[PDB]
């Protein structure tokens, strides 16, 4: 996270790390969406033209953390990976589409302060709350510049027009994706970056006082360069896909 | 591009 | 299903510290 500050201690509590097993190294953030589905990136997990391609034995996640690297005993929960279910359209050859993925764990995980679950959005409240200036935040343990934190960095931006968006990059967007970001005439920074890719992008629904996942943190040129803008996978639209994965592989 |  | 409320904050009664700016974009942001 560019331009972003420190957490507060809970102020995540569905923030998940994607840790590579060997060598031992984050990989990515993530979210926890019930006590055991967790929601990522496509591109965390499989990604051919840069060889990668993980197996559920080659990863953990963490659960609970603030700390970037110390153990946190305490609060911290390592689980294993039951399985990955990747879109079956995710566009890895043109533009990264569809950049979504589940992992279901091998068992369910307690919640606690530190360990909660995300809501995925309905269609109104994305109707709603996903338009233009409006705000949200993402949260990560990924760069603070183009240099890794601590503790776990946010950062809240502001929904980005489509037309913006398509002019700012030569990338073929389409509707699965979204982007946010100041513009340059709005004298603010602030972006994710790498090792910030698959976790969340959150709103805060004045209509319940609920925290939904809007977005996935999906691409980007650079991080916080003027006139560019952080892309996140929409998670509404891709909740079809969701809802079949954990009804046919159960909840 | 990718996140990564 | 209780997605989505945070035991240390909205569970508490208590804010965090920037959580009103997403609050006020739904004023001022359009
Ligand atoms: C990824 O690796 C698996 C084996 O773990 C293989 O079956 C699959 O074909 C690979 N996917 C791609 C698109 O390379
Ligand atoms: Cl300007
Ligand atoms: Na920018």
């Amino acid at each position: 996270i560019v331009e972003g500050s420190d957490a507060e201690i809970g102020m995540s509590p569905w923030q998940v790390m994607l840790f590579r097993k060997s060598p031992q190294e984050l990989l990515c953030g993530a979210s926890l969406i019930s006590d055991r589905w967790v929601l990522t990136a496509a591109h965390c997990l499989l990604y051919p033209p840069w060889d990668k391609n993980f197996t559920e034995n080659d990863l953990l996640v963490r659960i609970g953390k603030h700390s970037r690297t110390r153990y946190e005993r305490n609060i911290e929960k390592i689980s294993m990976l039951e399985k990955i279910y990747i879109h079956p359209r995710y566009n890895w050859r043109e533009n990264l589409d569809r950049d979504i993925a589940l992992m279901k764990l091998k068992k369910p995980v307690a919640f606690s302060d530190y360990i909660h679950p995300v809501c995925l959005p309905d269609r109104e409240t994305a109707a709603s709350l996903l338009q233009a200036g409006y705000k949200g935040r993402v949260t990560g343990w990924g760069n603070l510049k183009e240099g890794q934190p601590s503790v776990l960095q946010v950062v809240n931006l502001p929904i980005v027009e489509r037309p913006v968006c398509k002019d700012s990059t030569r990338i073929r967007i389409t509707d699965n994706m979204f982007c946010a970001g100041y513009k340059p005439d709005e004298g603010k920074r602030g972006d994710a970056c790498e090792g910030d890719s698959g976790g969340p992008f959150v709103m805060k629904s004045p209509f319940n006082n609920r925290w939904y996942q809007m977005g996935i943190v999906s691409w980007g040129e650079g991080c916080d360069r003027d006139g560019k803008y952080g892309f996140y996978t929409h998670v509404f639209r891709l909740k079809k896909w969701i809802q079949k994965v954990i009804d046919q592989f159960g909840e | 591009x990718p996140x990564x | 299903a209780d997605c989505g409320l945070r035991p240390l904050f909205e569970k508490k009664s208590l804010e965090d510290k920037t959580e009103r700016e997403l609050l006020e974009s739904y004023i001022d942001g359009r």
